[PDB]
């Protein structure tokens, strides 16, 4: 439960709680009743919504992509990562190291595309979503034998039903995930900087199992991450600047904050 | 093997839970962990600092 | 051996005696008190003037005529310029108080008429123009009573108040105002009316210049009537005492 | 089959539901836990840490370290103003980018007391006295030291201890205040004045700077988690 | 919300359009007058019109104040 | 259980229950057996349906609005409030201060719009409903990044399923909600009257996730409030007049009641 | 999977269902409760409070305070009528807008006894005696004082106590009566007559008024909650 | 953690309930609160008034 | 372990801190109090504002020059127009109070000079 105010009266002594040294690196722990007279106020407030779990445990769209039942793009692929979007990336990067299970949800939708084809009656569409762990064979075509999913996890889903949902545990070879990596994967120090293999989570593939109709249709899949059972270490300053890339921390220099008219102005200019 | 816990309620009741799967990564989020320890980030000095005493003497 | 008609109320350096009183109505059964530690939110130490603020203040008198629709007073506004109650609400950001309201009107046996005295919480009123809202000057009269109208007010791009008496300015039936704490001044039986109101709000304290928690309404349901040769000038007087008044948030005087 | 009835809400995706789902890797053994320093369990352990305030955020000062410096000097007078800003922890551009302000901009509401720490950074010889003041709302902001003297203030004397803390208490009609701009939940004003002039000897600089830090007290809390108006996006980052 | 969204100014004519923004309002601010002048990110009387004064200095003149999701209007009859 | 009649006989005494003083402000508590002879009638009646809970705890349409899958109106927005409708507003305003949780339901429907387009086969439509708490970013377009719902609550729903339903707790910064506010938000007393920030509950946004078809479709959403776990204080006189605005209590003067032919007429004229 | 069977009624929205649903804000801490005066738990605590009846609701009297005034005077006779209306608590325009009537118009049925309080508002010198009468249905309404004398009546003598209460008991064949107009569930008639003439001295007004209040007894109850025919709407209020 | 309560029945039986969620704002409506106290709005006088006695003496 | 030079005084909503103080002089050894029942003569009930009246008020500043003779202030007059202390002496016929007077003047080591600060009862001139 949050702390409760203690009642105090007047003072005249050599006790000096208001005077300190910020050079020590220490935050002063002064209560209001150290510098004024206060009443007794029992406080029933709770810091329940400020826990790292509640702060992080909401589903978030991290990526979406399209595919068609005919033409060049018959299937979609995406390397799993939360750095493509802005919002969950910025929340996660409040910390240096995190450790969580994942809850994964998909929202798949379809739209009829313009064409001159006639007498089009469409059957229901079933979709296949396949996760390939890093190292395994990948599908070169919609009819590739790898869709056999003998070992790779797969989820079949028919339009009109509930969204598909699955739980993924902590898969890092290291003890904790890393949001930041000051180094190289090459001992020589050459090559790409800030890149390592600690947070590699494999690729996602999506296709139509049937074509359904004699006319063209285009599907979109949206992926949602929800972190569960969270642990985090080393707090970090929030991202002041607009993200530019998914792979690195590059940015454009920006003002510390917004500007007003003067140092005594009580409004925002 | 049912677990009875207390619900979030206002100031000034229970619910029941059973686990169905075998992995424990399948369980629900832990939303009732209200443990705090701010003395790592704040006041991280080797010698303790009393409030009423001068910081440097 | 005494008479339930005679009552005396003493507050601070003031005392009121009435020889013809119905009784005292007490809010919602709740006597006013101070805010407790387990209900507070503001942390500084409050000030409690007591005898200096809690005492009877007497306002201007109105004349009851044969065609008078009625009068209204916002309690916080009514005493905003009166003594140390006014000064304390001027220098503070938050205040909290209850009231004792005493209404007075005497007349002879021949004089007839009946007034409803009611304390209405959050008496939010409506403008004659539907798009606009009533002006502060129209809604509030600090040292003067505000008057109801009998005829409906004309709406022509103004900020007036629909002061229709049979709608009580709040667009509701006037006969149904009895749910609120109230007493009736009936000239043949009664002489005065008394209500003790506690602090009523959704917050523990409030700023006393931008919010009026309660409004006092005096409305004649039966008109005033006398035969020739009787006194023709009959006044009504209102006397109000704050109760358990406390203030927080001391700063430079003023409201802006 | 046990007879059942499905209620409204079936087969819907509410992004803040709390359910059990099947694992796509059965019986996977996770990497054990090691002990890492600096573990966080509540965002209010981060809010309770100081961070430097950019009070002089005027014009091109923001693109420099000069936004964080509060200038003071030696005057031929006394009682003039040093700075002023409102008690708007998450909305004012003086606070909105501080560690407390960044955390606040994820939540609709806030409650509790605040700690402003002021540190002198002039010569050791330089001596001064300053009045730090808070006014609750209802009047305007004070325009003179005497008007500010009537509210909650501290008289700070500069000496061996270079840091002084001004606690702003919770003086509100409601239990909580909106983080966004709102005249109903107004907070008040925070000002500084010269109690006595800055006095130096010969060969010392008569112009000095002061620094400010903002931290939360142990009665602080927030509510209603929401999205930030600080990060945005037009296309997928690559 | 605009203060007194219906009034008649009978007479330099000052047309007031002082407004208030709800906590919900967060969209871009757009101000338009009708009969003439538009403000987007006759002459406006206030340099800090963003703070809440959309008044202008000069039939029926309409002031439209739009900050998503709030939308407010004020009609003034200048005689 | 409601009270039971007590049997009485004839009387001749100085006890006078029928005579009183209504000037006191007191409602007389006389039973029928104070002014007539009565039998003993055990009463089994119950006042169970007159509780504030049962009186208020029914779903009520408070608003409905439209959007299209093509054209200018692609999404809808609405500031949550119960003052837009007449019925729930009038029931709620029996009191000055209320305090309740909310149960929220949606009824979303779609209709095909007239057009000359041919060979139209439509896929199933999914809708997104997003609640933004007061202060957060709002969507300027259907494809706006804010639909990522990283923190804001969202509900996805596919046509043909049950209506979506969620529970919202008491969100007021003040101890209780306010149906009436005699004052201003400005200390100066200038500005709009009867307006405060105690009952601000944020905005609602609605859109199509997919367009579904090559022809035009228009959707409507209807919102339903159900108050739960209710508390109320200070009873108020019922609204005699027809509501005119949502924001204030303005009205048009109306007769106290209906008119008959005379004071002895037993019918309604 | 446990085998189940879905019954009729699945996935339907019945606006008076009572189910548990997921919260869209997990772990939100609400504002604590303070003690407010005047808490209500049953609409029958409001019905049991008096409110003034508009008996003289004829012509333009409704747009005035004259609807609430019942005129009486000095006659050259005795036994003439003062007023009359039926026992229709929620349907009669004499009752339909009173606090009891407003509450009744949300419910199909009603049961219990009623209290009518009459207060004299003339000069103290003015003296009078009045007969207040109730007739159960089956004959017509009484047209003469002697016909009314045969039912349930009180003889009210005016004096020090200015208020008299006429209790209308529950005399019905059914346990409940329809609030809407209905000849099966007829209620009866309520009338007033001059038992003796109004007598005043010289220089006192011979014309007076009487006021009426209607409240419910402790055996009153209602049933079948429904919508009111009093508020309506053509477009969304703004 | 099941709760057995009594159903609404006529004059002149139980049901079972389990809570599934953790917030208590997710629970069902309290429809069985039959508490009454009309003496606040009615008879709110400082001195008590007996029925058989004259209101004013 | 602390320094007798550093002292903090808290009254009402105000607090003064000095890092270089000689000590505190206490009147005639008598701390201020309220009037007792066996010493009173006026019979009505007194008012005690407390935090509202008992608090630090800061006056205008004077300039110490090389030729300054000195300054004087009548305590009751000095605060007669300041806040609720002034209002309470305006609406009342009798008052009673003590004081805490704090004088402030800083300068560098090179600056030299000495001031006498004295509270004189009945300084009839």
């Amino acid at each position: 439960r949050v702390a409760d105010t203690v009642g105090t009266g007047p003072t005249n002594s050599e006790a000096i709680p208001a005077l300190t040294a910020a050079e020590t690196g220490h935050t002063s722990q002064v209560v209001p009743g150290d510098t004024m007279q206060t009443r007794h106020v029992k406080n029933y407030h709770s810091r329940s919504e400020s826990t790292i779990e509640n702060f992080l445990c909401r589903s978030a769209c991290v990526y979406f992509t399209e595919y068609e039942n005919s033409g060049a793009k018959r299937y979609a692929e995406w390397v799993l990562t939360p750095r493509q979007a802005a919002q969950l990336r910025r929340k996660l990067e409040f910390f240096t190291y995190v450790r969580f299970d994942l809850e994964l949800t998909f929202v798949i939708t379809s739209t009829q595309q313009p064409s001159t084809t006639q007498n089009q009656d469409a059957q229901i569409l079933t979709h296949q979503i396949m996760y390939v762990p890093p190292g395994g064979p990948v599908p070169d075509k919609v009819d590739s034998y790898v869709w056999q999913t003998s070992t790779n996890p797969s989820v079949f889903w028919t339009e009109g039903n509930a969204p598909p949902r699955m739980s993924i545990p902590f898969l890092s070879i290291g003890n904790a995930y890393s949001n930041f990596y000051d180094g190289w994967s090459e001992f020589s120090r050459n090559g790409v900087y800030g890149i390592n293999t600690l947070n590699n989570m494999g690729t996602l593939y999506a296709r139509h199992v049937n074509a359904g109709s004699t006319g063209p249709i285009k599907s979109t899949i949206r992926i949602y991450f929800k972190p569960k059972h969270v642990k985090a270490w080393i707090p970090r300053p929030p991202r002041l600047c607009q993200y530019e890339k998914a792979k690195n921390v590059n940015f454009q220099p920006s003002g510390v904050t917004t500007t007003r008219q003067s140092i005594t102005t009580m409004t925002n200019t | 093997g049912a677990q009875v816990s207390t619900q979030k309620t206002g100031a000034h009741i229970h619910y029941t839970n059973i686990n169905y799967y075998k992995d424990a990564a399948s369980n629900s989020a832990n939303r009732q962990d209200f443990t705090q320890d701010p003395g790592k980030f704040t006041e991280p000095v080797k010698d303790i600092m009393i409030k009423s005493l001068p910081a440097l003497n | 051996g005494y008479s339930d008609r005679a009552r005396s109320i003493t507050l601070g350096n003031s005392t009121i005696t009435t020889q013809e009183c119905a009784n005292v109505v007490v809010g919602y059964g709740v006597w006013p008190d101070y805010l407790k530690d387990s209900e507070a939110t503001a942390e500084d130490q409050p000030t409690q003037p007591d005898v200096a603020t809690c005492r009877f203040y007497t306002l201007d008198s109105v004349q009851w005529q044969k065609t008078s629709p009625g009068w209204w007073w916002k309690l916080p506004d009514a005493l905003s310029n009166l003594g140390l109650f006014g000064q304390n609400m001027q220098y503070h950001y938050l205040g909290r108080t209850g009231y004792t309201v005493h209404v007075q009107c005497n007349a002879s046996k021949f004089h007839q008429g009946c007034l409803l005295v009611v304390c209405v919480p959050e008496a939010e009123m409506g403008c004659a123009t539907l798009d606009n809202t009533p002006s502060s000057a129209e809604l509030l009269g600090g040292d003067s009573a505000k008057e109801f109208a009998d005829k409906p007010v004309a709406s022509g791009s103004n900020k007036l108040v629909q002061r229709v008496v049979y709608n009580a300015g709040m667009g509701v039936g006037v006969g149904n105002l009895t749910i609120f704490p109230h007493q009736w001044i009936n000239l043949r039986t009664n002489n005065s009316a008394t209500i003790v109101m506690p602090y009523t709000n959704s917050v523990p304290m409030d700023n006393m210049f931008r919010h009026n928690n309660v409004t006092l309404m005096v409305i004649p349901f039966v008109p005033l009537d006398y035969c020739p040769g009787s006194t023709t000038y009959v006044p009504i007087t209102v006397t109000i005492a704050p109760m358990c008044a406390e203030y927080n948030g001391l700063r430079l005087a003023g409201h802006q | 089959g046990l007879p059942t009835m499905n209620t409204p809400g079936s087969c819907q995706f509410l992004t803040s539901d709390d359910f059990q789902s099947p694992s796509a890797m059965p019986q996977y053994d996770v990497t054990p836990e090691m002990r890492i320093p600096g573990e966080v369990k509540n965002l209010m352990e981060i809010a309770e840490v100081d961070s430097v305030v950019p009070v002089q955020n005027v014009g091109e000062k923001v693109n420099s370290m000069e936004a964080y410096q509060i200038p003071v000097r030696s005057n031929e007078g006394s009682g003039t103003q040093v700075f002023g800003f409102p008690l708007q922890p998450g909305y004012s551009s003086v606070f909105s980018r501080t560690l407390l302000g960044e955390i606040l901009n994820y939540y609709t509401h806030w409650s509790g007391s605040i700690k402003l720490t002021f540190m002198f950074c002039g010569s050791a010889m330089a001596t001064g006295k300053f009045l730090l003041a808070y006014s609750p709302p209802g009047a305007g902001a004070p325009t003179k030291r005497v008007d500010a003297m009537l509210g909650t203030h501290v008289v700070w004397d500069v000496g061996l201890q270079s840091s002084c803390v001004l606690c702003i208490p919770w003086i509100s009609q409601t239990h909580y205040r909106y983080v966004t701009s709102d005249e109903y939940t107004a907070g008040g004003f925070i000002t500084c004045w010269y109690q006595t002039n800055i006095v130096v000897p010969a060969d010392a600089q008569s112009s000095c700077y002061i620094m400010c830090f903002v931290s939360a007290c142990n009665d602080f809390s927030v509510r209603l988690l929401k999205d930030t108006p600080f990060i945005s996006q037009q296309n997928f980052f690559q | 919300s605009i203060t007194t969204p219906e009034e008649m100014i009978e007479k330099t004519a000052y047309l007031p359009c002082k407004f208030t923004l709800s906590p919900e309002d967060q969209g871009p601010l757009d101000i338009e007058w009708l009969i003439i002048i538009l403000y987007s990110g006759v002459h406006f009387t206030s340099n800090d019109l963003k703070s809440g004064d959309a008044s202008i200095n000069v039939g029926t003149y309409q002031c439209k104040v739009k900050k998503a999701p709030g939308v407010a209007n004020k009609k003034i009859h200048l005689v």
